[PDB]
C-alpha cells in the first residue's frame, strides 16, 4: 500500500518518471544547468518537492508527503500500488523506488519515514535471510522488528506462573510476563515448540530457565530467563535460546 | 555585426564552462551519496560483529555465576570499543564530505572568475 | 549573460552529520523500559522494606 | 562501445566470483549438514544455525551483485558523459 | 550533418540487475517439492489422527 | 563440538562497497 | 576462562583517520 | 586421518578474472 522514492541529485537534465498503476505519474525533466539559477534544481530536497507536486495532481487522494530526502506515497485504502517503478533517464542512481521488499540491507533508503517495514529477502528460493527491519526516526537507524501480520505473544494464562515474595513480606502469585518475539516471522522464527504441548518439568541449567515439552528440551537465553526467542534472524548471537528435540 | 558574433561567442563559452562545472559538481554530490552508502554499509557490517561479540560476552557472564559491578564493566568496556570505532567511521565520512564539498566549491569559484573575465 | 555574483553566491548542499545503518537485534541493552531487562538472580531478588 | 564491452567484462568477472563463492557455499553448508545430522540433537535450534550460516552466504552474493550494479552505473554514466560532451562540441563547430 | 538533438537523445544500454552464475549441487535445500527432503527422524515420523 | 568446529571454517567475506564517478568533457566555442 | 577467551575474539577495528584537500583552478585574463 | 590431512594441504588457487579495456585515438581535421 505504501511506497518510497529515493532522491540522489538528478545529474542535471535526465527525465524522471514515476509509474503508479501503469500511469506515467509526475514526469519531470531537469534542465541543462547552464544558468546559475538551474544549480538550485539539482539538490535532492527540491527534487522531492517538485516530484510530489506533480504526483498530487495526477493521483486522486493518495496522501503524499516528503521528508528530508525521500517521497512517501500512501494509497487511499481503496486501491493498492500494484506497480511501482521509476525511470531515471540515466544510470539507476538518481531515483529508485523503495517498496517494503528489499533484496539487500545495502539497498535501503537512508532517510525513510518514522515507521517503515522492510523484508530483506536476499534469495526468493531460500528461507535464508528473510528478516524484517524497521526504521527509527529519533535516531537515523534501522532496527529489525518481527513481521507485520505475525503474533508475538503467548497467552501467559497457560504458561507457567510464579509465586513471588513481595517487598513487604507477603507473597504474590502472578503469571510470568515473557518477552514478545521481536526478530522475524513465524516461518523464520518458529514457536518455542511447547505452544502446543504441556510442559513436563522446570529446571535451571547453566543460568537458563529450562522446560521439558513433550519430547524436546527448551532453554531460554543465558541472561534473560523469560525470553525464549533468538535475538536476531541473522548473525546469531551465541546467547540465543536453544531448542533441541532428542533424535533417537 | 562581427563584434556582436564575438560577444555571442563569449557568452556561449561562459555557458559551457558553467555547465561543465555544474555536471562535475552534481557528480561529486552523487559521489557524496555513494560515500554515505559505503560508510553506512560498513556500519551495518560492524554492527553485525558487535551483536555477535556482545552476545557472546553476555553468554559467559551469565554462566559465570559471579555477577557484580566488575562483570558489568567488562561488557560495558567492550561495548564501548565497538561504539568508538563506529563513531570514527562516521567521522571519516565527514572528512570525505568536507573535502568533496570544498572541491565542489572550488570548481564554482574557478568557473565564476573565468566567466567574469570573458565579459 | 549570467550574473557575476550569482555564481559565487551558490554553495553546495550542507553536511549530513549522521549516516543511517541497520541495527540488528541484541545491540540494545540496559534501557529505561520498565519491562524486565535486568538479568540473572539480580532481577529475581526483591528488597525487603 | 569499449565501455559497453567492459560492462560485459565486469558482468562475467562478477559471475565468475559468484560461482567461486558458490562452490565454497555448498562445501561449508554441506559440512554443517553433516554435523547437524551427526549431532542427534535435532530441533529448531539446529535448523537455525544452518539457516544463519546460509544467510551469510546469500548476503555474500547480494553484495557482489550490488558492486557490479554500481560498477555499471559509473560506466553507464561515463558513456553518457562522453556522448553529451561530443554533442556540445559538435554543436559549436557549426 | 547530424542533429545535435539526436546525439543527446541517444542513451546507453540499460542496467542488467542480476548476473548469472552456477549453483553446484547442494545449494538448494528445503524447497516446496513433495519429494522427501525432510531429513533425520523427523521425516520418518508420522502423526496420528 | 562438530557444529562449532565446522561453522568456524565458514568464513564469509566482508565485501565493502566501491563506487566511481561520472565525467563531462566540456566544449570550446568558436565564433 | 570464558570471559577472557570471548573478549579476545572481540577485535574492534582501529580505523585511522583520512582527510583530503580542496582545489582551485584559477583564470586566464584577456585584455 | 591421512586423507583429511593431505587434502587440507592441497590448496588450489582461486585466480579471479581480470580484463582490460580497448582504446581509440581520433584524428584532427585540416581544411
Amino acid at each position: 500500500q505504501d511506497g518510497l522514492i529515493n532522491v540522489r541529485g538528478g545529474q542535471y537534465g535526465r527525465e524522471l518518471i514515476v509509474h503508479i498503476n501503469g500511469k506515467d505519474v509526475a514526469k519531470y525533466k531537469i534542465p541543462d544547468g547552464s544558468q546559475p539559477e538551474h544549480v538550485n534544481n539539482t539538490d535532492a530536497q527540491w527534487l522531492a518537492e517538485e516530484l510530489a507536486k506533480q504526483m498530487r495532481t495526477n493521483l486522486s487522494d493518495w496522501t503524499v508527503n516528503v521528508g528530508q530526502g525521500f517521497i512517501h506515497v500512501t494509497a487511499p485504502s481503496g486501491q493498492q500500488i500494484d506497480s511501482f517503478t521509476t525511470k531515471d533517464g540515466y544510470a539507476d542512481q538518481l531515483i529508485n523506488p523503495v517498496t517494503h521488499y528489499a533484496q539487500s540491507f545495502s539497498k535501503l533508503p537512508p532517510n525513510a519515514p518514522n515507521g517503515y517495514m522492510v523484508k530483506i529477502v536476499g534469495d526468493a528460493s531460500k528461507s535464508a535471510d528473510q528478516y524484517y527491519v524497521r526504521y527509527d526516526a529519533e535516531r537515523k537507524v534501522w532496527t529489525e522488528t518481527l513481521g507485520w501480520n505475525t503474533e508475538d505473544q503467548v497467552l501467559w494464562e497457560t504458561m507457567p506462573h510464579a509465586l513471588v515474595r513481595a517487598a513487604d513480606g507477603n507473597f504474590d502469585f502472578k503469571w510470568l510476563e515473557w518477552s514478545p518475539k521481536s526478530c522475524g516471522d513465524v516461518d523464520t522464527n518458529p514457536w518455542p515448540s511447547f505452544v502446543g504441548s504441556s510442559i513436563n518439568d522446570v529446571f535451571f541449567f547453566r543460568n537458563r530457565l529450562g522446560f521439558l515439552s513433550g519430547e524436546n528440551i527448551i532453554l531460554s537465553r543465558t541472561a534473560k530467563y523469560f525470553n525464549f526467542y533468538p535475538a536476531s534472524i541473522a548473525n546469531l548471537s551465541d546467547d540465543d535460546p536453544i531448542d533441541v528435540a532428542v533424535s533417537t | 555585426k562581427m563584434i556582436a558574433a564575438q560577444t555571442a561567442a563569449g557568452r556561449r563559452q561562459a555557458m559551457e564552462i558553467m555547465r561543465q562545472t555544474n555536471i562535475q559538481n552534481a557528480d561529486l554530490s552523487l559521489q557524496a551519496r555513494s560515500k554515505l552508502e559505503e560508510a553506512s554499509a560498513e556500519l551495518t557490517s560492524q554492527n553485525m560483529q558487535k551483536v555477535q561479540a556482545i552476545g557472546s560476552i553476555r553468554a559467559a557472564i551469565g554462566e559465570s555465576m559471579l555477577e557484580g559491578s566488575s562483570m558489568d564493566r567488562i561488557k560495558r568496556v567492550t561495548e564501548g570499543q565497538f561504539i568508538r570505532e563506529a563513531n570514527m567511521v562516521t567521522e571519516n565520512y565527514r572528512r570525505d564530505y568536507q573535502a568533496i564539498f570544498a572541491q565542489q566549491l572550488g570548481g564554482t569559484q574557478s568557473a565564476a572568475s573565468q566567466i567574469d573575465e570573458i565579459y | 549573460k549570467m550574473d557575476t555574483n550569482q555564481i559565487r553566491a551558490v554553495e553546495p548542499a550542507p553536511l549530513t552529520q549522521e549516516v543511517s545503518s541497520v541495527e540488528f537485534g541484541g545491540s540494545s541493552d540496559e534501557t529505561d523500559t520498565e519491562g524486565t531487562e535486568v538479568s540473572g538472580r539480580k532481577g529475581l531478588k526483591v528488597e525487603r522494606d
